[PDB]
């Protein structure tokens, strides 16, 4: 059936807006959590790869 | 090609020739005119009352 | 044989520039020298509102003077009310690349646009509550630069591809199209009497068409770079452009011969923005120097400067009334002054 | 075959019902964040286009 | 070619689990945020096809 | 078509894993949020008549 | 879809993405608590029979 | 950017500007196209034919 692959990524609050709207091509979108906020957030995202 | 860029060259610039051309003194004094006339209009250059601007 | 009809259009611009020197008669310095020159000014900033996370490039006012559009680079557009400072639309896009903005004299559209090559319409006022798109406005291959509304159901564009044209809104196909702009076009600005219009161009170029037919009756020349910003006078017989080169001109109509020129010693930066007041006594401008100053108009002689940003200013404007003036630099702040 | 686009808003507690309760038409909702709490928020936002 | 309706209740702490076990006929859970003795936030969902 | 049935659980830290960890029959997970220390828990079960 | 397995997992701050990434074949990745810096981590497989 | 490999020993940057390169135990190199339409990277090109590790990786020429 599927598969899935999981990356963690860190970012202040100044470069959110351009790494969230310059996304890759195929990876989603997964909860965004705040960590030691200033800011230093922590993204999740997934791609899904079948065969 | 060249002809037809030629052909526009007769057409508009022959175009342009044949306009009038006036005095420039007159434009100038009813430019004048104009900007003195219209003080009236100018909050930024006649200061007005706190209570007439809304921005503050 | 071409050489001949070269020759011939040479020696015809000869006899129309010998036509043309003539008829200046008017050295404005020497005839405004008599009147005396206005008082030293500072403004205060009042409002400085934010809600933007990225680097705004365009604004423009409306005709209610409490309103004003915004649009950022990573694509979006507010709303916003100037005297309690609240934002009351909220629209996202589909681009990564927004460069120009228009509102509506009515009051109930807006238009976008950009480097993505299509023109997108949106209807504020709905039966329903929410926003949707109306019409799109596609058929040229360049990136889009700048829009302004003849009317509710009239629009003009300025295409990247040498080309300028209007469209019909309902049926959704062009009505006429304009032609014979060499360089490429980047901003153009409409009388206020809803007749005419001017585009700039890349080499230094100014033209002047008519709405109905689209004829190009004059033309002027004088800059040495790209002419960014161009704007009028409220009489509606001059309009003064800038350049990259600190460079501002005003030109007359009749004249068809540069009048003045406002240049100083210690700037080295490109304008980006010009714009007139009410009267038309003061003439305000903007600098990639990270400031921006106030200058006047007859003397050419600089008024004041205003407290700048921390970063570039690529936008500016002034109500219809005179009562504001707001700036936007590439730190997504927008400031109101008065 | 399926791509996405996302996009950041942000905005004020006092106007936050009426920027949800009048989203645009297709825009989805993913997750809502509390930023440097008067508060401050912020919103993803999800389109979902096909060729 | 679905549809979403979305909308923002406010309830305090004490009213939570009879506002929850109780949601009407179509409308979803979306999500739940603590805002701010405790007060809290939550959004709902329904789809309106056709 | 298909229904959903809310609860609302809550549980201390040291009692999380042994009520995660073995779930009932038919129950989904949604939410757990963070009022020592307590939680709350959401769970979802649909009831297709 | 008859079946569901839910697991709690305790990370601490530093041990984020060598767990992250290396996630085992099957389970995936629902919730991110934050219990220096203490984490959570609720994991599901399917198991269809 | 994002890689699906989870072993990446090697990194290249082209002399004019808009290209990159990775590798590794995944026996396979990529190539990745930062100028493009709108902003995202995409892969342009996946290369292939050696059933070794990838040690390095060398711009000629775009």
């Amino acid at each position: 059936p599927v598969k899935h692959v999981y990356r963690v990524l860190q970012c202040q609050e100044e470069e959110l807006t351009q790494m969230v709207s310059t996304m890759s091509d195929g990876w989603k979108f997964e909860q965004l959590v705040s960590i030691g906020s200033q800011a230093e957030f922590l993204c999740v995202v997934s791609k899904e790869l079948h065969n | 090609a060249s002809i037809a860029q030629a052909r526009k060259l007769v057409e508009q610039l022959k175009m342009e020739a044949n306009i009038d051309r006036i005095k420039v003194s007159k434009a100038a004094a009813d430019l004048m005119a104009y900007c003195e006339a219209h003080a009236k209009e100018d909050p930024l250059l006649t200061p007005v009352p706190a209570s007439e601007n809304p921005f503050r | 044989e071409l050489d001949q009809l070269r020759q011939e259009a040479e020696q015809l611009k000869n006899q129309i520039r010998d036509a043309r020197k003539a008829c200046a008669d008017a050295t404005l310095s020497q005839i405004t020298n008599n009147i005396d020159p206005v008082g030293r000014i500072q403004m205060r900033t009042r409002r400085t509102l934010r809600g933007h996370l990225a680097k705004i490039y365009a604004m423009h006012w409306g005709t209610d003077s409490r309103l004003l559009v915004s649009a950022s680079q990573d694509g979006k557009l507010i709303i916003w009310d100037s005297y309690t400072t609240n934002k009351v639309h909220a629209i996202p896009l589909r681009s990564s690349w927004v460069m120009t903005c228009a509102y509506a004299p009515s009051g109930n559209y807006v238009a976008c646009g950009g480097l993505d090559n299509i023109c997108s319409i949106y209807n504020l006022k709905t039966r329903e509550g929410n926003v949707r798109v109306s019409r799109e406005l596609a058929g040229h291959t360049g990136y889009l630069s700048c829009c302004r509304f003849l009317d509710d159901n009239q629009i003009v564009t300025s295409s990247g591809d040498t080309t300028c044209a209007l469209w019909d809104i309902e049926t959704g196909q062009q009505t006429t199209t304009f032609t014979g702009h060499t360089g490429d076009v980047m901003s153009l600005s409409l009388a206020p009497d809803t007749r005419l219009f001017v585009s700039g161009a890349c080499d230094a170029s100014a033209k002047l068409w008519d709405v109905r037919e689209g004829m190009c009756r004059q033309t002027f020349t004088g800059h040495e770079s790209d002419i960014n910003a161009i704007c009028f006078f409220p009489n509606g017989n001059a309009f003064a452009t800038g350049s990259d080169d600190a460079t501002c001109r005003l030109f007359d109509l009749r004249a068809d011969q540069e009048l003045m020129t406002y240049s100083h010693d210690n700037i080295i930066c490109g304008i980006t923005s010009v714009s007139f007041s009410k009267s038309g006594r003061l003439l305000l401008a903007g600098y990639d120097d990270f400031n921006c100053n106030v200058w006047d108009a007859l003397k050419a002689d600089r008024a004041g400067v205003l407290a700048g940003h921390d970063n570039r200013v690529s936008c500016l404007g002034v109500t219809d009334d005179g009562m504001a003036v707001a700036t936007g630099s590439w730190d997504s702040f927008l400031k109101i002054w008065n």
